[PDB]
């Protein structure tokens, strides 16, 4: 496995060249069925560019293909959850799902119990920019999710690419300055928030499950895939 | 399962 | 203002979690009877609520906990409270592997857990995060930290303007806790990147013990709709709170 | 009238 023989420099800038890019919603208020399209045809888009970014997470390919299964059913809400919050740190109340789709918490409540999910996320783009989260350690905190959310329901290669990713968060922030004593302190403040991107991954899957018996939107194939993994 | 083909690749 | 929790230093921090910490209960289990759906979630049940009476007494006993408001409180266990219960049934079933310790005189296996519908799923991910925990062989001083851990900050990012400093003398006792965890660590011999390798390996459990909440809260609801078994008036209460 | 409340509240 290549992924322990790279450096902490080596692991970061692999992580940054494998970044998905950011796409673009269908072009032109909104109802529930047509917002619900949206983010559908959205997310739907989102999952073909990240399980392309999961072959190139270093270690990822490493792992048999029931594993890479495995871990991209149970973090894929979580990965793009903690994009979407990623893109709307400098959208302070609103959340970047597309660069032609800005949305506020207003517009969460065209959608059943959505703008419970919608201030969960607000909150937690608030907290990624009051701690002024770095995109070298998003995309650490990124590929964390990737291999941990589902490493329980399985082991020791995920783990050493784990402790792997948490040398090269230390190397950062000791990059930047900051003291041993805030180095752990820091640390310990992201990876807690993965508790609650968690949180809204599990309410989210949820929410989806309901639109789907709802019947609002048709989902797609991959989506249904994806979804039917957490039932 | 579209999640395999799509690893697959 | 001038709080006790912040001037604690590392072992005092730990001297007080593990004097706070709740009993190991027992249940009403009878090994004559074998097990029925409804019997089997009845002890659980009964466990759980009297589980809770001692969590809520053993919050209060944490450092930081008492100088939050009474709304603040309420907020953090109810929506942690499920998280708590779970990793003390870890910590407990640490030393019998693939058994889960919910009281010394009731000790159950992936296969007993099958007598409920969907529980069996629950069972597997409490007996993988025991088997982490052995794993990583645990320490107490260690544990009483994590619960902590969890107590505070699941419920901090649900909370409008003023109350921020709030929020904040949260995040002041959760950097203590880390600290705290920092220095346990450094006193069992471990470098510093062993230190920040186990600090994150440990934090990483606590995102599968709130997914384990999220789907235990789930069966919880399912089985009062079922209405097969009933509830308690608590545990309705912090059942309710999370829906 | 919460039970979490009183069992919180009572010294
Ligand atoms: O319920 S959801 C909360 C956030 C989103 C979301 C949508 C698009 C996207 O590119 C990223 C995200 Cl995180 C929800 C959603 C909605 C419909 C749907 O069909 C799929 C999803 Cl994931
Ligand atoms: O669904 S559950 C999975 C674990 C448990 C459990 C039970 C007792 C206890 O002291 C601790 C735990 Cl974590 C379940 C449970 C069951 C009934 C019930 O009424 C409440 C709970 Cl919490």
């Amino acid at each position: 496995s290549l992924a322990l023989s790279l450096t902490a420099d080596q692991m970061v800038s692999a992580l940054l060249d494998a970044e998905p890019p950011i796409l673009y919603s269908e072009y032109d208020p909104f109802s529930e069925a047509s917002m619900m399209g949206l983010l559908t045809n959205l997310a739907d888009r989102e999952l073909v560019h990240m399980i392309n970014w999961a072959k190139r997470v270093p270690g990822f390919v490493d792992l048999t293909l029931h594993d890479q299964v495995h871990l991209l059913e149970c973090a894929w809400l979580e990965i793009l959850m903690i994009g979407l919050v990623w893109r709307s740190m400098e959208h302070p109340g609103k959340l970047l799902f597309a660069p032609n789709l800005l949305l506020d918490r207003n517009q969460g409540k065209c959608v059943e119990g959505m703008v419970e999910i919608f201030d969960m996320l607000l909150a937690t783009s608030s907290r990624f920019r009051m701690m002024n989260l770095q995109g070298e350690e998003f995309v650490c905190l990124k590929s964390i999710i990737l291999l941990n959310s589902g490493v329980y329901t399985f082991k020791d290669h995920i783990h050493r690419v784990l402790d792997k990713i948490t040398d090269t968060l230390i190397h950062l922030m000791a990059k930047a300055g900051l003291t041993l004593q805030q180095q752990h302190q820091r640390l310990a403040q992201l990876l807690l928030i993965l508790s609650h991107i968690r949180h809204m991954s599990n309410k989210g899957m949820e929410h989806l499950y309901s639109m789907k018996c709802k019947n609002v939107v048709p989902l797609s194939d991959l989506l249904l895939e994806m979804l039917d993994a957490h039932r | 399962k579209i999640l395999h083909r799509l690893l697959q690749d």
